[PDB]
């Protein structure tokens, strides 16, 4: 009872994440965050940007006046979404 | 973090063996500072320690449960199980699986029973 | 017709349109724009993250994990700390200043990477349904070059930042060790395992003084010199 | 075995007063004492581990102090949410004896 | 008088350098069809657009190569010196009060 002991240390966690550095290619750390997004909601959000949906109607068909494109007259947008079911139902045409 | 979940029969007929299992989520059972222990509380009385198991094949039980207790640990499944051999009406209790943290170094330091599990009720009777 | 100049473009998609709110639009659907990189599609509209070929890029926001020279799993109040043995028993505590410094540095690193996204509105086509020749080949070549360069940049940046983060997290511990050693001028001896042997009677008050940066070494010097030598 | 004994039982107090619970050990231990709280029908939650060391998330009302064969848990203010059982744990030796709970 | 070598520190440094070399050497990407890079006649806008794209790519990759080599060399030198400092400090801590450090 004439001497004390004082030790310094850090904290560990039960699970851990493996990351990469310049010198070490496998180093385990307590906590890490992903910097790559790999998921989508599956729907196109329409609040901030004005979005015009074209079904059965291509942009050129809407511009020319297709019979099915009569609802797109005098319309504005920030993103025109073309679908894979778009088709033409007027006189055949060929834009050079 | 580390969580523990209990699973086993809720009713055991007298003079039979009672088996329980505790599974660990968020950590590994094979760490040198984990002493997985089982505790029990009869209704209306104090809480009693049963025993602990460690991944080095070392077990230690309470002297009161002299010989009808055994503990096993499976690392490939992250589980540890308790078996009680001979059963009387005094074993009707709520059982908990807990994790003890005894860390080593130059200055060993224990932390007590850190992580607890939701207790399971075991009732001992002849009914069906 | 009327020809204007603005921030309008076109996109091919087969996804429904919702009532949500998001600033990045992708043919697979809208994606959050908090992270700097993405692996969904190369066709983007709005303030979108850069496209990279990689699927996982982890940035270290903590120190090295050394389970059972080793880490303390039971220290839940800080990152760096003390464990002491004396006549009144054994104890443990955490150092708030060093932990806060490391946390502040990591948060400052993070604030410069998350939320800083550029806006690109109208670009070239990146998916083709027919074969034409030279111009389509040039467009494909340009897009491939851009993608490869940005993937290389992302990998190098992650490696650099991880290296410097681990270096700073170790430097904080070295700083605390050296400060504690300097506080105990001649009354303590290093043991080489991160521990100090203090050659005089220490109560909880004395250890609190060491942790408190108010430790006067002159009072405990004669006894320490007598015991050490 | 180091038997643990609790002095108060079924204690009743007001909302905003001071309460104390005392745990005494048959044999001498050294700072190895934890204070746990158990609400009816739920698992115990650790409050104090080193008998003078509160864990993160514990409200400031709880405090612990003691040594040797005498330990105390003191609450300066009693909110209506804190009405449960409290017990003490010893981990100096392996039998891991508890103490009978104190009801508030 | 005598002289000897230490194996642990040497092997640690060799392992780190070998890891860096494994990350660098042997990793290549496949490119099959690209744009033309050599021309025999003068045409105009598309040809010098192609030339501009190729020149930009070459310059960017040269810059990347130079910076990467400088970075890795700096860190390799730093780690090689850190190994010597580590051995010195460990030997110093082993001899607590029985040795003095001449400069
Ligand atoms: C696009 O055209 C299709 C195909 O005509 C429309 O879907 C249905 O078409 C049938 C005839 O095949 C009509 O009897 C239905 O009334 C149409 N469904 C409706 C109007 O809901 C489709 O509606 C057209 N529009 C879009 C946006 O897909
Ligand atoms: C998202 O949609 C795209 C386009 O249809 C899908 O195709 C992948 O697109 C990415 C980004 O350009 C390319 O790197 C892949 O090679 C494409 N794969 C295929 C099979 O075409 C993509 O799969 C969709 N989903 C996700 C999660 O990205
Ligand atoms: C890991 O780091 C992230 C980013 O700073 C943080 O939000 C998260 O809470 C951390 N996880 C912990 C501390 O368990
Ligand atoms: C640890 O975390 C990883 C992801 O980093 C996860 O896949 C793994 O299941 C975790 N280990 C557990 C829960 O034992
Ligand atoms: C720690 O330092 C603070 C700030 O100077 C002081 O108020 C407190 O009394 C000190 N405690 C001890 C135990 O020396």
């Amino acid at each position: 009872n004439s001497t004390a002991t004082l030790c310094l240390g850090h904290h560990a966690v039960p699970n851990g994440t493996i990351v990469k550095t310049i010198t070490n290619d496998r180093i385990e750390v307590t906590n890490a965050t992903e910097l790559v997004q790999n998921s989508s909601i599956g729907e196109i959000c329409g609040s901030p940007h004005q979005i015009l949906d074209g079904g059965n109607c291509t942009l050129i068909d809407a511009l020319l006046g297709d019979p099915q494109c009569d609802g797109f007259q005098n319309k504005e947008w920030d993103l025109f979404v073309e679908r894979s079911r778009a088709n033409s139902n007027c006189y055949p045409y060929d834009v050079p | 973090e580390v969580q523990l979940l209990e699973s086993g029969p809720g009713l055991v007929k007298p003079s039979e063996t009672l088996s329980l299992t505790c599974s660990l989520s968020g950590g590994f059972v094979t760490r040198n500072s984990y002493y997985l222990s089982w505790v029990r509380q009869p209704p209306g009385k104090g809480m009693e320690w049963i025993g602990y198991v460690h991944h080095s094949g070392e077990t230690k039980y309470n002297p009161s449960l002299k010989s009808r207790v055994t503990m096993s640990m499976d690392a490939s499944k992250n589980q540890f199980s308790l078996r009680l051999r001979s059963v009387t009406a005094a074993d009707t209790a709520v059982y908990y699986c807990a994790r003890d943290l005894v860390e080593g170094g130059y200055i060993p330091f224990s932390y007590g029973l850190d992580v607890w599990g939701l207790g399971t009720t075991v009732t001992v009777s002849g009914a069906s | 017709f009327k020809i204007r100049s603005g921030k309008s473009s076109i996109m091919r998609s087969d996804a429904p349109i919702g009532k949500c709110k998001s600033e990045c639009i992708t043919p697979n659907g809208s994606i959050p724009n908090d992270k700097p990189f993405q692996n969904v599609n190369r066709i983007t509209y709005g303030a979108c993250p850069r496209y990279v070929k990689q699927s996982t890029l982890k940035l270290a926001t903590g120190m090295r994990n050394v389970p059972e020279e080793n880490g303390w799993e039971g220290m839940v109040d800080g990152w760096y700390g003390f464990r002491w043995q004396n006549s009144e028993g054994r104890g443990q505590a955490a150092d708030l200043k060093s932990t806060q410094a490391a946390i502040d540095q990591i948060n400052g690193i993070l604030n410069r990477l998350i939320g800083k996204t550029n806006e690109k509105f109208h670009q070239i086509e990146k998916e083709f349904s027919e074969v034409e020749g030279r111009v389509q080949d040039l467009e494909k070549y340009v897009e491939d070059t851009k993608i490869d360069l940005w993937s290389y940049n992302a990998e190098l940046l992650v490696a650099l930042i991880n290296q410097h983060t681990i270096d700073l997290t170790d430097s904080e511990m070295n700083k605390l060790f050296e400060k504690t050693k300097k506080q105990l001028r001649e009354n303590a001896e290093d043991m080489g395992n991160g521990c100090f042997k203090i050659y005089h009677k220490c109560d909880n008050a004395c250890i609190g003084s060491i942790r408190n940066e108010t430790y006067d070494h002159n009072v405990y010097r004669d006894e320490a010199l007598n015991n050490r030598f | 075995d180091i038997q643990l004994t609790q002095s108060p039982s079924s204690l009743s107090a007001s909302v905003g007063d001071r309460v104390t619970i005392t745990c005494r050990a048959s044999q001498g231990i050294r700072n190895d004492l934890g204070w746990y709280q158990q609400k009816p029908g739920k698992a115990p939650e650790r409050l104090i581990y080193a008998a003078s060391s509160s864990l993160p998330g514990v409200p400031s009302r709880f405090r612990g102090s003691g040594s040797g064969t005498e330990f105390t848990l003191t609450i300066s203010s009693l909110q209506p949410e804190d009405s449960a059982t409290y017990f003490c744990l010893q981990y100096h030796n392996y039998p891991r004896t508890f103490g009978p709970g104190t009801k508030v």
